[PDB]
């Protein structure tokens, strides 16, 4: 029954300050020394800060030691890390360990929080809908796909026919090129399917309340 | 600074094989103080092992720790398909704390072709600045693969944009979608548009090109 | 900063073994398994092992290697309300050094005087001797052995002495042997640990030697196993009454000396991320084990004696210096190769005491080597003083009325300061600095938090634990006596200054502290409860 929950976490720029906290439950959090832990977009796990089970004790990375502050309240049950002099390469999804026994390990670990340190400018996708070629237009299936160019930070939420269908979709990743993500699925469905039906493609980016649908013109 | 370094990086097996990873380090650590960390895709890590040897709840039998000094290692007796995840060595011998440099599990299948499907520019797109082409290489095995962009036959190099997805849950497979951008006075001069795929399952490419107007 | 440790980790466990393995091991729990049903006695020796004795032999080290500093400095940072508590523990060890050395001489005194052909403790035909002498001992009164009477009559010269005021003259043989103590003390302990954790491997490990052979010795004896049965045999009645229990938690505590100032000392030169827990349950593990196998090597030869000399066990059973110093060395002087037995015994009794005694005195210069700057600035000379000032007033137990005033500080000089001593040094630490509080150092150092086990009898147990030993001493105190001769009124009153000259620095600094800080009563009480590193 034992609970960590990541918070706070967000946009902010080099140099910034933001302050991220972890709530605890399902065990007495006041007897439990607990440690940050933030791993890379490269997925590239790197320990941050550990707090003593009352906070008398507190190790911090080379690399953050001055910029960061860990703490703690325990009547709260919250874990609080304040950042501050910001650099680019703190960003990562921070988790909240519980590891209290060093020959144990971190036994319960958070959801995690993202954040991300970047200059880049929060700009909305432009959203394209991808017509297959009038020509050879005659497999038993056809594919038709969906490009979302341009826009600024992750996440986007891509689906097609408002989540009706998913077999044979694939949505792929994200990819950042001079301070601009730009993503692109694809949908393979029959012949028989299209298009004399409604397909249609839902993007959603929530930095900027950017909610854009599109359906496919055969033209 | 300690550092662990997890080898092989990515690992291929099927179930049923007789897999081990290992963990080596830049300074000994005690066989008390060395655990081992499975993370899943999009989800958070989980105590695998510690203490060397020493398996968490939940974690079944089949996985055991083994090493000492500064070399340890990962053992799966049987691999099971449930076991396609990354798995994290991590040291509390001294501060700072570090994690390994992690092995990817993933599962190995029969080779696959790419249904390329390629795509011209879109209307709307065709209104601002530019305009772009986006091919798709679809369900194929291995992950690599090689795109070659052609405009009249001649090789366009740079201003393209690659991703690859993660091996799919079901048919063990991957994808890619490869999107070459030009401007609109670039792209409206010429004709042909050629998306050619090279992969290690066709002797030559598998093209699929498009004339701008047909 | 910057403190030594330990040459090698060793040199502290047998620091910490030698201590305490003393004479109580071998005169007190065999006679203790004999007096209360045998192996019956061991199950609440056991017990308050396990919840009382160890969770406290476990605390004082803790903290030694934790804080990094001597006993008083160490108790002043962490709760300086109480920092009385470090100076009377201190005290308690100083007055300690002037009798417990003694021991030690007089062990001496038989190790030289066992080189001949013939030991002298056997006849009753000699120049000191008594018509009321007889070969061996007896249940009866004015009748004494042939080595009781050489214990009092020429060793002692205590009969020429009518009571504690009457000293007579000072025999000088002693004298030389407890210089010799002090000497030997000295070049072991002033050039600092580098030569302490080394001289260990003597003490600590000598005895050892010695009783392996005498435990090899003893069971190849007639009637060596009629002593063991005599050890062993079972009477869990015993475990139904309630002075067993006194009698088994009484000697846990003596046993393992814990916050005694010592281990703290000794423990304070480890480096910090030592595995403490690991070393307090192996230390007294031993311990419990030696006295153990110091019971086979006794009995098996008081079995010897009831067999083959015709002697009522209940008459050579005993406790004390009567065991090593007239009972053992009696029966020795039969069996053939005599002189090597002797020789090796008193020399594991002198090796017993001396490794003991380095633990006290050490936890003494530690103490103020780390509140006095000036001291170990010029060490060396600082405890040939102490040890001057040691070996002067243990003039007086070189005296022929001398053992009357060893008997008055064995009975109050540390026998019930240091009891009440450590009782605040368990509530100081579960509920003025905490368990919470004190957790997570041990966690920082080992790695993990000190199980639930060690909190529930750090807290509850450890203090009525203590209180079920002082409750039962108080109530068992008569007015001090030895033999036919009763201390006089103010004998007694001179024995309660010196335990609660002690005892009184206590409140003597919650008070002179109290009011030597600014504030509030509130925030002085709060202000005092404070801690160093905070
Ligand atoms: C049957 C009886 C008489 C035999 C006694 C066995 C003696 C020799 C055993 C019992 C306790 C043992 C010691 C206990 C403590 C340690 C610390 C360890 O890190 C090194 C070995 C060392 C130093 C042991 C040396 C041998 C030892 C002293
Ligand atoms: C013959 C002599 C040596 C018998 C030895 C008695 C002592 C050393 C034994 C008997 C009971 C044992 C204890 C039983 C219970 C516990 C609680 C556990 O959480 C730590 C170990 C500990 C504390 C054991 C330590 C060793 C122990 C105290
Ligand atoms: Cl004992
Ligand atoms: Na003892
Ligand atoms: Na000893």
């Amino acid at each position: 029954e034992v609970q960590l929950v990541e918070s706070g976490g967000g946009l902010v720029k080099p140099g910034g300050s933001l302050k991220l906290s972890c709530a605890a439950s399902g065990f007495t959090f006041s007897s439990y020394a607990m440690s940050w832990v933030r791993q890379s977009p490269e997925k590239r796990l790197e320990w941050v800060a550990e707090i003593s089970s009352g906070g008398r004790y507190i190790y911090y990375s080379d690399t953050v030691t001055g910029r960061f502050t860990i703490s703690r309240d325990n009547a709260r049950n919250i874990l609080h890390l304040e950042m501050s002099s910001l650099r680019s390469e703190d960003t990562a999804m921070y988790y909240c360990a519980r590891g209290e026994v060093r020959q144990r390990g971190f036994d319960y670990w958070g959801q995690g929080t993202t954040l991300t340190v970047s200059s880049a400018k929060t700009t909305a996708p432009s959203v394209y809908p991808l017509a297959p070629v009038c020509g050879d237009t005659t497999g038993s299936s056809v594919t038709l796909g969906c490009l979302v160019k341009g826009y600024f930070p992750e996440p986007v939420t891509l689906t097609w026919n408002s989540g009706s269908l998913s077999s044979g979709v694939h949505t792929f990743p994200a990819v950042l090129q001079s301070d601009l993500y730009t993503l692109s699925s694809s949908v393979t469905v029959t012949s028989s399917t299209w298009p004399s039906q409604s397909i249609t493609c839902n993007v959603a980016h929530p930095a900027s309340s950017t909610k854009v649908d599109k359906k496919i013109e055969p033209r | 600074e300690n550092v662990l370094t997890q080898s092989p990086a990515i690992m291929s097996t099927s179930p049923g094989e007789k897999v081990t990873m290992t963990c080596r380090a830049s300074s000994s650590v005690g066989s008390s103080y060395l655990h081992w960390y499975q993370q899943k895709s999009g989800a958070s890590p989980k105590l695998w092992i510690y203490s060397t040897s020493n398996l968490a709840s939940g974690v079944p039998a089949r996985f055991s720790g083994s090493g000492s000094g500064t070399s340890y290692s990962l053992t799966i007796s049987s691999v099971e398909a449930e076991d396609a995840a990354t798995y994290y060595c991590q040291q509390f011998s001294g501060y700072p704390l570090t994690f390994g440099s992690g092995t990817k599990l993933e599962m190995k299948r029969a080779d696959a072709a790419p249904t390329v499907s390629i795509f011209p520019p879109s209307s709307e797109q065709l209104t601002s600045g530019g305009a772009s082409v986006v091919c798709f290489l679809n369900n194929f095995y291995p992950k690599d693969i090689n795109v070659k962009w052609k405009i009249d036959g001649s090789e366009r190099q740079n201003g393209v944009l690659n991703s690859w997805t993660d091996q799919d849950s079901k048919d063990s497979t991957y994808s890619m979608s490869s999107t070459l951008t030009l401007t609109k006075d670039e792209y409206e001069r010429h004709n042909s548009y050629t998306c050619e795929a090279t992969h290690k399952t066709s002797t030559s490419p598998i093209v699929k090109s498009f004339n701008r107007n047909e | 900063d910057e403190r030594e440790t330990w040459s090698g980790k060793v040199d502290f466990l047998l620091s910490v073994i030698g201590f305490a393995v003393d004479l109580a091991n071998v005169w007190r729990f065999p006679y203790l398994c004999y007096k209360n049903g045998g192996g019956a006695f061991l199950v609440p020796y056991g017990i308050m092992l396990a919840v009382g004795g160890i969770p406290l032999f476990y605390m004082e080290l803790a903290l030694g290697q934790h804080n990094r500093k001597g006993a008083i400095t160490c108790w002043g940072r962490l709760v300086p309300l109480f920092k009385g508590i470090g100076y009377a523990v201190v005290l308690i060890a100083f007055y300690v050094g002037f009798y417990y050395n003694v021991i030690i001489a007089w062990s001496l005194r038989f190790f030289f005087a066992s080189f001949t052909n013939s030991l002298p403790w056997t006849s009753c035909n000699n120049i000191w001797n008594t018509p009321n002498c007889r070969p061996f001992e007896g249940h009866v009164e004015g009748f004494q052995s042939a080595a009781s009477e050489y214990f009092n009559r020429y060793i002692l010269e205590l009969n020429r002495s009518e009571g504690i005021h009457d000293l007579g003259a000072i025999k000088w043989d002693m004298a030389l042997c407890l210089l010799i103590v002090y000497l030997i003390c000295y070049f072991s302990l002033w050039k600092g640990i580098s030569t302490s954790g080394k001289v260990v491997w003597f003490t600590a490990l000598f005895p050892y030697a010695v009783l392996l052979i005498l435990l090899i010795r003893g069971l190849t004896l007639p009637g060596s196993f009629l002593g063991i049965q005599y050890y062993l045999t079972p009477n869990f009645s015993a475990i139904y009454k309630a002075e067993v229990w006194v009698d088994a938690a009484t000697q846990v505590f003596f046993s393992l000396g814990p916050g005694f100032g010592v281990l703290l000392a000794y423990a304070s030169y480890n480096k910090y991320h030592n595995n403490v827990y690991k070393d307090a349950l192996l230390t007294s593990f031993i311990n419990s084990a030696t006295s153990f196998i110091a019971g086979f090597v006794i009995f098996s030869v008081l079995g010897y004696m009831a067999h083959t000399l015709g002697v009522r066990i209940e008459d050579v059973a005993t406790e004390g210096p009567g065991l090593v110093f007239v009972v053992y060395p009696a029966a020795i002087a039969t069996m053939p190769a005599s002189t090597f037995w002797a020789l090796i015994f008193f020399m594991m009794l002198a090796t017993l005491g001396l490794d003991s005694s380095f633990g006290g005195m050490e936890a003494i210069i530690t103490a103020l080597s780390d509140e006095f700057p000036k001291i170990k600035r010029n060490r060396e000379l600082f405890v040939a003083g102490l040890f001057s000032l040691y070996f002067v007033v243990g003039l007086a137990s070189c005296t022929q009325g001398g053992f009357y005033f060893f008997h008055l500080l064995d009975r109050y000089a540390a026998g019930y300061s240091i009891l009440v001593a450590v009782f605040f040094e368990a509530i100081a630490v579960s509920w003025i600095y905490g368990t919470n509080r004190f957790s997570e150092d041990i966690r920082d150092m080992i790695g993990f938090p000190p199980g639930r086990y060690w909190q529930v009898c750090w807290r509850f147990v450890a203090p009525i634990f203590l209180l079920f030993i002082t409750v039962y001493g108080l109530i068992g105190y008569e007015p001090l006596t030895y033999a036919d001769y009763v201390y006089p009124s103010w004998a007694n009153a001179l024995g309660w200054c010196i335990a609660g000259s002690s005892v009184v620095m206590i409140p003597a600094v919650a008070i002179f502290k109290l009011l030597s800080t600014p504030g509030s009563l509130r925030q002085r009480f709060t202000i005092l409860t404070t801690p160093w590193r905070d």
